[PDB]
């Protein structure tokens, strides 16, 4: 539902990977102070989820690359494709 | 560093190419880079008048009565409704002659254009509705300014956003 | 910007091949301010956090221009000896001041004749040029005479 | 040069309401203003907070009486304590008869608690009276004004006292001395003393107020990793606020840590302000000094209190980064400069702008208000400067030169003079009427000039730069008031170098000294 | 690239951090790729694509590049100072009078319900 | 730190099972006020602790910087949304004279979530259970591979 | 050639006459109070003119 979701963030049973201090810094940067702890953990959580989504995009787009049916590296082609499929813009690096 | 930098630039064989780029380029009748003449020349109506060395086909002489007629239309924002075909056609002929084309718009252009237009505006207002209410309300100007602060990729900048930040009047006035 | 040659292109990047990172950033101090004193009354001390004459070694297009014992001390690095700094006007103004002060003729009008110059130097601008002359003058007044209640009263009121 | 004269004269020839007669007067843009004076509070009264589009002096005189006394010596308390109450009741009777009975009531019961230990029934005597005919029927005041009141006092005390009420006939010294020579005389002697003050004017009052080389106190800000754009100092010189480049405002307290709210909560002397999205580029204080304003690149302008250290308002009418926000000299109105090639003048009550000024072909780097508070000076990266009428919107004067940008501007208190500081490193002093720079101070090596300021009385200015140096300049070497006072170019009194520190601002205090702010330590 | 330092020299900025040349060169590469990509589309457009109607042969004159750039600057690249627009727009704002009032020596705030009251945000 | 603890358990199981995968290949083929830099690097730590998929910081560094900056932008976009709704200066928001908030303090939050990314609240409940199910799913997949390889090597 | 460049003294560039104020006070009961001007537009009111 929704009210369970702020029943749960308060206690230690669900404490986002993003530490409280770092999110406090980024709240403060973009201009928000409040003496609640829920909301900050919540924005932490949503960001965690969004990065998880690009993670799975990268995983699958790496899994297509060869042999469908010296370890794994998430390179610039994998990233070029997933970031592109979002709205993140074109990565056209170069040399010379 | 500057002397050593130029010496190292001479270390490359492109010192010759660097030595040749002393003149003023744009070897044409000109490419002005000022402001006021860009403005003026981008403000007056133009006229597509043609030469005739041997033969310039088209079988329809060029006119600038069309440009005056185009600039004289009761365009949108005076009236309260999106323009019906005829107004839009009268405005287009003007722009086509004013840019340097000829021949009449062919009555299918107007309709596809209206289509794209109403799609655009439905997108915008859907955005504002997504702002105001989450799930009896009534919408204002400030909500549209909010959503054009969030999503500015919708509208091309210029003309209207500046005009939008000069209509936000206070209550008593 | 590593080099590479082909039968030159001068491009390569060999900063990769990581597998695990577990480093912790160290926090610096907060931004706190260090006051000092600089340029009392034109002269620049070199004792506290200041420079010595080492800008003669600076690059001459940059940082251009340079013009500049006991309890009886009032300042040694200021050179108040040469009497050219005050002005042509200010010597005469000071003479008017002292002369209207040291008047001491009557008890009915003289105080009324000097009190308004007293209350003028109470409140008027740009006096930080002629202060030490004033100080030496008044110390001369106290060491020259001890008897006149008038002069000491006027000087107490002057320091007020 | 002469081509400009040719073309503008042909222009004015074509302008039919510009004949040959007045076109030449138009060419008299090269005669400057006369040397004018500063309005001391001797003659010219105060003005009220108002608009730029065109009582209680008794109260202010009594405020002078209650201020100058308590600030005096301890020897003089037991005699002026009795000089307090009678003139208070006298001025109250004066105003309540003048025609402001409501005002009379309000400053009566405001200042009824003046001498409550001496007089006990007199507060009841004067509390049961509201209306003018209620006075005309009341008899004690009539017998009071009939005879005079005795007053025991020495001579020199009243001499110096009157000699304090001659310099301040602005918010009320004349009414009180008039009432005195009316009633007590413990304005004939008043007129003789005014003539004595005029005699003081003859060579006893200082004439020139020539140059005066300044003191300095520096404030180097360590440990910032260059994350720091602006400083700003207070009015009574107690605080210094620095705007960082990650939406942070770190109020500092000079001389202690009294920075605590008035509340019960919120329990060192450094206060950090949040409520911003982007870097901070300008900050300004309230001359009543219980508020604070702060612009950014996120097209916000924001207002803070200072008794709770808390935001109150946001403001948004700008399309791009706002560089510097400055109040009016009086309060109520503030202005901003941006990258949108336009400037907006705000109030503080209304939330959207009042006027918008548009004349720059590039970004408006800085904004300032002339001391009357009816003009604004924008300066830009187009190598030009401009002036605006806040009501009109449109540019009264334009100043051009200064090959390079502009960064900071200043106004000399008396209304002739503005300072242009830019990347060119040459300070230029401009005259508003001429539109042509009176002087071109040369110095400062080859580096950007970030900040500068004038004196209390326009005798001296100060530049402050990025060549790790501050540079005091005299200003009256060749102007219309050629104060010389004799024994790269001149108009350069002294240069004070720093320990490899680029400097960012100054603030002349009331007194002789400056107050500076820099960074980078060593 | 050393030539990028040479270009920096034109604007009196000899204080770089050495990441800028990499970054701006990367940028120009990205930009010109997009540019001469959509210009190639327009060169196809003159060559009258659909699901098989004709071939695709490249010339890429300057006019196509001009087209591909004008579309970009249609929504990018801060244009010439639009002074006249701003002048008229500001005259429209610079039209209605000042309040002409006296808050009598304080600050006059907007009314509460337009003020913020920056309390601890709470549900 | 139960979320941190479970992501750490994912990390440990990944380490051990990928190690076992690699050696099995080998045997087969045998035959407080804080600052900017600390914040950045803490976020990088947390990021590379997300990446159960590939390998924890087992990619080029440019990509780590990329990801850091992107998530910074996203968090900033969150807060720029909520604070914009909170200032509002519009009749739809703004406490009514009769204390009538057309939309109370919570719909603000739900709405700002909605504008950026997340659609509904319970998608977070969903992603949470999805995470813990990903743990046991990949666990058991590679554990069955482990048992079958233990059978195969014989 | 007609501009009005003429100053006048405030209470801020001199001393001994800084005035008092009583809007940003501290009640003993309530926390603090301020000056904030007065419209007539209330909440949940008619928005603006007709749609024509």
């Amino acid at each position: 539902t929704l009210e369970e979701i702020l029943e749960m963030m308060e206690d230690e049973e669900f404490t986002p990977i993003i530490p409280d201090a770092v999110t406090d810094y980024y709240l403060a940067k973009n201009g928000f102070e409040t003496s609640d702890i829920k909301i900050k953990r919540i924005l932490a959580l949503a960001t965690q989820k969004f990065i998880s989504d690009i993670a799975q995009d990268a995983y699958e787009y790496s899994r297509i690359r060869s042999s469908s049916s010296n370890k794994v590296v998430l390179t610039m082609d994998d990233l070029r494709s997933a970031l592109g499929e979002y709205g993140i813009n074109v990565k056209r690096p170069n040399f010379y | 560093y500057e002397r050593l930098k130029r010496d190292i630039l001479a270390l490359p064989v492109r010192e010759r190419r660097r030595i040749k780029a002393i003149t003023r380029e744009s070897g044409k009748k000109g490419m002005v880079n000022s402001v006021i003449t860009q403005t003026r020349q981008a403000l007056i109506p133009k006229v597509p008048v043609v030469t005739r060395p041997t033969n310039v086909p088209g079988n329809s002489v060029q006119w600038a009565q069309d440009v005056i007629h185009g600039f004289q239309a009761l365009l949108a924002s005076e009236i309260y409704e999106l323009p019906e075909m005829d107004n839009l056609r009268t405005r287009m002929t003007g722009i086509s002659r004013e840019h340097g084309l000829i021949g009449p718009v062919d009555d299918s252009v107007i309709e596809i254009m209206l289509i794209g237009l109403e799609q655009h505006l439905k997108g915008i207002v859907e955005a504002a509705i997504d702002i105001v209410k989450y799930r009896r309300h009534t919408l204002t100007i400030e909500d549209m300014y909010d959503t054009l602060e969030q999503y500015p990729y919708l509208v091309e900048p210029g003309g209207t956003l500046l005009r939008l930040q000069s209509v936000m009047l206070h209550d008593e006035d | 910007f590593k080099e590479a040659l082909v039968g030159y292109v001068d491009d390569d990047e060999v900063d990769f091949e990581k597998l695990i990172n577990e480093p912790l950033p160290k926090v610096p101090r907060f931004s706190t301010f260090t006051a000092h004193w600089l340029a009392i009354e034109g002269v620049q001390p070199a004792i506290p956090q200041n420079p010595s004459p080492n800008d003669i070694k600076n690059i001459l297009p940059i940082n251009r221009g340079s013009m500049e014992i006991s309890n009886q001390k009032q300042g040694l690095e200021v050179k108040p000896l040469v009497k050219h700094v005050l002005s042509r006007e200010l010597q005469l103004y000071f003479d008017k001041i002292v002369e209207v002060l040291l008047n001491q003729e009557e008890t009915k009008e003289a105080e009324l004749l000097r009190n308004s110059a007293l209350q003028s130097v109470r409140a008027d601008p740009g006096l930080h040029q002629l202060v030490p002359y004033f100080i030496q003058f008044i110390s001369e007044t106290i060491t020259k005479n001890l008897k006149n209640i008038s002069l000491l009263s006027t000087m107490l009121e002057l320091i007020y | 040069a002469a081509d400009l004269n040719r073309i503008v004269l042909e222009y004015l020839n074509k302008k039919g309401y510009h004949k040959t007669e007045s076109m030449l007067r138009m060419e008299s843009s090269h005669i400057p203003a006369p040397p004018t004076n500063i309005p001391t509070p001797q003659t010219t009264n105060i003005s009220r907070p108002t608009a730029p589009g065109r009582p209680a002096t008794i109260k202010r005189g009594y405020s002078i009486l209650k201020s100058w006394c308590e600030s005096s010596l301890d020897f003089y308390r037991p005699e002026l304590e009795k000089f307090l109450y009678p003139v208070f009741v006298h001025c109250y009777l004066d105003l309540i008869a003048r025609g402001y009975p409501s005002h009379a009531r309000e400053f009566y019961d405001k200042f009824s608690k003046d001498h409550s230990v001496l007089h006990e029934y007199e507060i009841s005597k004067l509390g049961g009276i509201s209306l003018k005919e209620h006075l005309q029927e009341n008899d004690v005041a009539k017998i009071f004004r009939s005879h005079k009141f005795k007053v025991l006092i020495g001579r020199t005390t009243f001499n110096l006292l009157l000699y304090f009420l001659n310099e301040n006939d602005a918010v009320g010294g004349g009414v009180v001395l008039r009432l005195i020579n009316q009633y007590i005389e413990p304005a004939q002697d008043l007129r003789n003393d005014i003539a004595m003050i005029q005699d003081s004017r003859a060579k006893i009052k200082l004439s020139a107020a020539q140059a005066s080389l300044p003191s300095v106190c520096m404030y180097t800000f360590h440990n910032t990793n260059n994350d720091l754009t602006c400083l700003k100092f207070n009015d009574d010189s107690t605080m210094v606020a620095s705007g960082f480049q990650d939406s942070f405002i770190k109020l500092w307290s000079i001389d202690g840590s009294p920075l605590r709210s008035l509340l019960k909560n919120d329990p060192k002397g450094s206060r950090r302000l949040v409520g911003h999205s982007g870097a901070v580029y300008g900050v300004d204080f309230s001359p009543d000094n219980r508020y604070l304003i702060s612009c950014s690149e996120d097209k916000t302008v924001r207002l803070w209190s200072l008794d709770t250290y808390t935001c109150l308002v946001s403001y948004k009418g700008h399309s791009s980064s706002v560089w510097d926000v400055k109040f009016s000299p009086m309060g109520h109105y503030f202005a901003t400069a941006s990258h949108d090639q336009t400037a907006r003048l705000w109030s503080c009550d209304h939330i959207y702008p009042l006027r918008i000024f548009a004349g720059h072909l590039n970004d408006v780097d800085c904004v300032e208000f002339h001391p009357n508070s009816t003009y604004l000076f924008t300066g830009s990266s187009d190598k030009t400067a401009r002036m605006w009428d806040i009501a009109r919107g449109e540019c009264v004067r334009v100043f051009m030169g200064h090959s390079g940008a502009i960064n900071c501007l200043a106004v000399s208190p008396d209304g002739r003079w503005l300072a242009s500081a830019g990347e060119d490193s040459v300070v230029c002093l401009w005259d508003i009427s001429t539109g042509r720079r009176i002087k071109a101070m040369r110095g400062h090596g080859r580096s950007s000039i970030y900040s500068l300021a004038f004196s209390r009385e326009g005798t001296v200015l100060v530049s402050t730069g990025a060549d790790n140096s501050v540079r005091v300049w005299d200003v009256k070497k060749n102007t219309n008031s050629p104060s010389a006072q004799p024994e790269a170019t001149n108009d350069h009194m002294s240069v004070y170098f720093t320990k490899k520190t680029p400097v960012y601002t100054v603030h002349f205090t009331r007194r002789n000294l400056c107050l500076a702010g820099g960074v980078f330590g060593g | 690239v050393r030539l990028l330092h040479l270009i920096f020299a034109t604007q009196n900025i000899y204080s770089y951090q050495d990441h800028v040349p990499l970054q701006l060169m990367d940028f120009a590469y990205r930009y010109t790729t997009g540019t001469l990509q959509d210009a190639t589309i327009y060169s196809d457009h003159a060559h009258a694509s659909n699901a098989g109607n004709a071939g695709t042969n490249a010339q890429l004159t300057t006019e196509d590049i001009r087209l591909a750039i004008a579309a970009r600057t249609n929504y990018q690249f801060k244009p010439v100072p639009p002074k006249e627009l701003l002048l008229e727009l500001a005259a429209e704002r610079n039209k209605k009078p000042l309040p002409a009032v006296i808050p009598t020596w304080g600050i006059r705030l907007p009314p509460e319900k337009y003020c913020l009251t920056g309390k601890d945000w709470v549900l | 730190g139960m979320n941190k603890k479970f992501n750490e358990i994912i990390h440990l199981m990944q380490q051990i099972r990928r190690i076992c995968f690699k050696i099995s290949l080998i045997r087969q083929m045998q035959t407080d006020k804080l600052d900017s830099d600390v914040s950045y690097n803490s976020l990088k730590r947390s990021i590379s602790k997300i990446l159960m998929a590939n390998g924890f910081e087992s990619t080029a560094p440019f990509c780590s910087d990329v990801i850091t900056q992107i998530a910074e932008n996203y968090f900033g976009n969150l807060v720029k949304t909520l604070k914009n709704h909170i200032e509002s200066k519009s009749i739809n928001k703004v406490m009514g004279d009769a204390k009538f908030q057309k939309v109370s303090n919570k719909d603000i939050l739900l709405l700002s979530l909605l504008e950026n990314g997340v659609e509904s609240p319970d998608a977070l409940y969903e992603y949470y259970n999805e995470n813990i199910v990903k743990q046991i799913s990949k666990l058991e997949g590679l554990k069955s591979r482990l048992s079958s390889f233990l059978a195969e090597l014989l | 050639n007609l501009d009005l460049s003429v100053p006048l003294n405030p209470h801020r560039a001199t001393a001994n006459l800084k005035p008092e104020v009583k809007y940003p006070y501290y009640d003993p009961e309530t926390d603090t109070v301020v000056h904030e001007h007065r419209p007539d537009a209330r909440g949940n009111m008619v928005n603006a003119d007709t749609v024509d």
